[PDB]
RNA sequence: CUUGAGUCUCGUAGAGGGGGGUAGAAUUCCAGGUGUAGCGGUGAAAUGCGUAGAGAUCUGGAGGAAUACCGGUGGCGAAGGCGGCCCCCUGGACGAAGACUGACGCUCAGGUGCGAAAGCGUGGGGAGCAAACAGGAUUAGAUACCCUGGUAGUCCACGCCGUAAACGAUGUCGACUUGGAGGUUGUGCCCUUGAGGCGUGGCUUCCGGAGCUAACGCGUUAAGUCGACCGCCUGGGGAGUAC
RNA sequence: AGGAGGUAAAAUUCU
RNA sequence: GUUUAUUAAAAACACAGCACUGUGCAAACACGAAAGUGGACGUAUACGGUGUGACGCCUGCCCGGUGCCGGAAGGUUAAUU
């Protein structure tokens, strides 16, 4: 949101098979919903939350 | 730097050169230089054991360091010079102590770049250490074959090797001859790749061209009469037969490798 | 053999044909038996009654090593995808976890154009 | 479009003071002023089509409007192109 | 002189390369007069999955004002190191100082 | 996906089997190309879930 | 003269464009470990792959191309068209207050430039896919549709080419005429008094009045009401052909 | 009660 | 450009360019019973061989035969025992 490193909630916008959820389900606002996957995405980039759950 | 030339002439329609400004204009250094007569390709005996050879340009040698065995001391890129005896391009060098020398410029450096060599002596472009002591991956030129004998692998200009394993006292090395090949791995290498990789785009474009580079007229074996050579004669233009060098042995596909002793270094070999 | 008890079932439903093998933990194998040429070859494999005794002929031959459960890992769409599992914790062995492994890309390579039957 | 900072210097000696930001005189000089830095962008890159066609209007603006005073209060023209640089 | 958030990682087995790095881009920054609001550092910490098959790896943070420069030559310094293994810089978006 | 589920019975679980992935994104990412056609699929799966 | 128009100011969202960087999942391949007679494929087959050991599985390593989820009658661009993440360069649109300018406009034959895919040149690249080509089927035939392969090409660089049902088949600008659901991005005011109360901008999707229409339909984003200027049509063919 | 995935193969002609 | 010195100067040979193929360096290859030597004080952007013959548009089908490159299960087989 305002910030990425809250890998703190994030956890709770994502499945357990580690999926993005649809702004249908979450029912998040569009402006902020954008601002979370660049956001979600970012940090999965180094390794705080994972892309998949097996490996 | 490639260019066209117009077609002013036919034989310069076709030439293409390749332009070196950084190239020292001018005579190269005196002390590191001495005779190079030629030979024709004919032998101690007098007998033509290479043909197409002898004629073309006068040619003195540069003796440059293949070994790089001064260790330590650092030396600087003085200048780039043309070579006549190889396609790649050399760089004298000026060691702090005052010696000076020859070496195969690679990709990289310029004038007033530094280089060393040694078992540390950094690892950019120009310097040299034993693969024991170079990354795995790691692009290469200059390569030994046994440790002290100088380079003798990946000389040619705009040529490489890349190191590829390491497998335990040897170092599994790729020439793109396409072969891998295990090696003692105190051989030394130095950090790049080699010379003007522009060297393949040239198109010399006419015969004379090729002439004073020392090559000489190839005549076809069915050129021939069939005292000459097996492609026999003809009465117009003729052939049948099983391609073959003028001692009878087939070309086109006739793999002629013999050499036990060595089969115990290749790993896999060119396709 | 040298008996583990603990092991795991790697089980493949291409669809067009389908099977199953087992390995250790971390991995090793020890038998296949699989719908093809074993009950049938053509449209009659490729039925789920075909990976449920695709699973049986495995059984019938994966034993020894020990094995008395297994982590069972499953890559396919497709008839076989459930009915092995269904035929295999039947047999006895404790079915211990259940994974996908189907893979799917980010995605990555062209797929195959032009087929209307 | 160059700095917020930036232009503050050329509206003075154009302008009769400050935040008299509108004289003709000001958005030519404002224009050529980022049409000049602006081509080193387009030296390197070059196959940027899009941010050109940014770029000619600037110039097609500029010139448009170049013209425009050439009607009105002659050589107050004469008095600003080569205090800027540009009649080619 | 535009605001930067850096956190890079460097692998386990070289953790305690730890202040030897951040004074010389204290050097590198305060050279280029531009304070850094808050800084952390945070070494031992799991990955979400491994890399290059290893488990764990030192990480740290910033949030650095600097000029649109050095990140020129030190985003760079991130391409030697074989040591480090990972990185991100990011927008601006004004100051920073709380979170963690 | 990794399903590990408790304790005592046998049933493979789940009405939540068909969870994020397979069966679906695996017919996509398989039949063939398209690029034209999921505009068409776009404006009939969504001018058609409109009411 | 300031209201059309532009300039300055602080910001907004955006897959706008160009450069460099890096991640993650899969396909293919290289090397091994275990493992045994089948794999693959179809309507059914067979070609092909496998007893040097395939397919399955594990570990490791190459390399190329594309970015699942977010993702959505979502945004962005003049159009073509643009989707992982990261910094550098840069374009446009929009909002708000006020400041300057003082008609600086609109349209545009000529002219300039941009312009999907395939295609061309020079080289580089090549995992997948796949014109051509080959083999397996299918069939009366099968130069096809289906299957095993497969080159150009699809990727990069630099220079060509300049066409698409390049379409909304609807030229650009401005003004004027009931409405309903929204979507999305701003911003002014009022107990943060909510994820607000009350407004006001730009874009945008569905429905629909009047009116228009040959009808279908269009219907404030018009095909309604007007005006400026440009392009174009004058029966089917011949022909977007010949010179 | 939503989604999902799988269900018709080839088969010409009529002053 | 070269060539039948002394009846043939040509459309013949060479040519730059194209391709196939062999060569990891004590290279392939050649001259040498050998030693040694050329290749080359070069190192696959190299070197040898064969065919083609600037450039432009292009270079189709055929691996049964003869060659050459791979093979192993067997069948057949040398000296030898
Ligand atoms: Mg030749
Ligand atoms: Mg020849
Ligand atoms: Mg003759
Ligand atoms: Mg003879
Ligand atoms: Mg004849
Ligand atoms: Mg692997
Ligand atoms: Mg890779
Ligand atoms: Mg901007
Ligand atoms: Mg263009
Ligand atoms: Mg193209
Ligand atoms: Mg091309
Ligand atoms: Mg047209
Ligand atoms: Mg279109
Ligand atoms: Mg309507
Ligand atoms: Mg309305
Ligand atoms: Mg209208
Ligand atoms: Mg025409
Ligand atoms: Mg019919
Ligand atoms: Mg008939
Ligand atoms: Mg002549
Ligand atoms: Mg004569
Ligand atoms: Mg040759
Ligand atoms: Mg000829």
């Amino acid at each position: 949101e305002i910030d990425y490193k809250d890998i703190a909630t994030l956890k709770n916008y994502i499945t357990e098979s580690g999926k993005i959820v649809p702004s249908r389900i979450t029912g998040t606002r569009a402006k902020y919903q954008r601002q979370l996957a660049r956001a979600i995405k970012r940090a999965r980039y180094l390794s705080l939350l994972p892309y998949t759950d097996r490996h | 730097a490639v260019v066209k030339c117009k077609p002013t002439s036919p034989g310069r329609r076709h030439v293409v050169k390749v332009v070196n400004p950084e190239l020292h204009k001018g005579k190269p250094f005196a002390p590191l230089l001495e005779k190079n007569s030629k030979s024709g390709g004919r032998n101690n005996n007098g007998r033509i054991t290479t043909r197409h050879i002898g004629g073309g340009h006068k040619q003195a040698y540069r003796i440059v360091d293949f070994k790089r065995n001064k260790d330590g001391i650092p030396a600087v890129v003085e200048r780039l010079e043309y070579d006549p005896n190889r396609s790649a391009n050399i760089a004298l060098v000026l060691y702090k102590d005052g010696e000076r020398r020859y070496i195969l410029a690679p990709k990289g450096l310029k004038a007033g770049d530094q280089i060393q060599s040694g078992v540390d002596a950094a690892i950019k472009p120009g310097n040299t250490l034993p693969m024991r002591n170079i990354p795995v991956g790691s692009t290469v030129h200059n390569v030994e074959m046994k440790p002290g004998k100088g380079g003798q692998l990946a000389r040619s200009a705009g040529t490489y090797v890349q190191i590829v394993a390491r497998d335990g006292a040897y170092v599994t090395l790729r020439l793109r001859s396409g072969e891998m090949r295990k090696v003692e791995a105190d051989c030394r290498a130095t950090l790049g790749e080699v010379g003007n990789a522009e060297h393949m785009l040239r198109v010399l474009g006419k015969a004379g061209a090729a002439r004073w580079r020392g090559v000489r007229p190839t005549v076809r074996g069915t050129a021939m009469n069939p005292v000459d050579h097996p492609h026999g004669g003809g009465e117009g233009r003729n052939f049948g037969k099983h391609p073959v060098t003028p001692w009878g042995v087939q070309t086109k596909g006739k793999k002629t490798r013999s050499n036990k002793r060595t089969d115990k270094f290749i790993v896999r070999r060119r396709s | 053999r040298k008996q583990v008890s603990d092991g795991v079932a790697h089980i493949h439903a291409s669809f067009n044909n389908t099977i199953v093998t087992i390995t250790d933990r971390q991995g090793n194998a020890l038998g296949w038996a699989t719908a093809g040429g074993s009950g049938f070859r053509g449209s009659r494999k490729s039925t789920p009654f075909a990976a449920q005794v695709a699973a049986e002929r495995c059984a019938d031959a994966v034993k020894e090593y020990g094995i008395k459960n297994l982590e069972v890992m499953v890559k396919g769409p497709g008839p076989g995808r459930e009915s092995t599992i269904r035929a295999l914790n039947a047999a006895g062995f404790r079915i211990t976890n259940i994974t996908d492994v189907t893979p799917i890309p980010h995605n990555g390579c062209r797929p195959p154009k032009k087929r209307r039957v | 479009s160059l700095s917020t900072e930036a232009t503050a210097k050329i509206v003075s000696e154009f302008g009769r003071d400050a935040n008299d930001t509108g004289s003709t005189e000001v958005q030519v000089a404002l224009l050529t002023a980022q049409i000049n830095h602006l081509q080193g962008h387009f030296a390197e890159h070059k196959k940027d089509h899009h941010s050109r066609r940014g770029l000619l209007r600037m110039v097609s603006q500029r010139r448009k409007l170049l013209d425009y005073l050439k009607r009105k209060d002659v050589a107050r023209y004469t008095r600003l192109i080569e205090r800027l640089g540009l009649r080619r | 002189m535009r605001h930067y958030e850096i956190v890079f990682m460097v692998h386990p087995d070289q953790s305690e390369q730890v202040p030897g790095m951040i004074e010389r881009y204290t050097a590198a920054i305060t050279g280029a007069e531009g304070k850094i609001h808050r800084l952390e550092d945070w070494g031992r910490r799991q990955l979400a999955y491994p890399i290059n098959k290893l488990h764990k790896a030192h990480y740290v943070l910033m949030n650095v004002e600097a000029p649109q420069e050095v990140i020129d030559e030190l985003e760079t310094t991130f391409r030697f190191n074989d040591a480090v293994i990972r990185s991100m810089v990011m927008r601006t978006k004004h100051a920073v100082t709380e979170a963690s | 996906i990794k399903v590990r589920e408790n304790e005592p019975f046998d049933v493979a679980l789940r009405r939540f089997k068909r969870s994020c992935e397979k069966a679906g994104v695996l017919a996509e990412v398989r039949r063939r190309e398209f690029y034209e056609k999921p505009t068409t699929e776009r404006k009939r799966a969504k001018a058609s879930a409109v009411k």
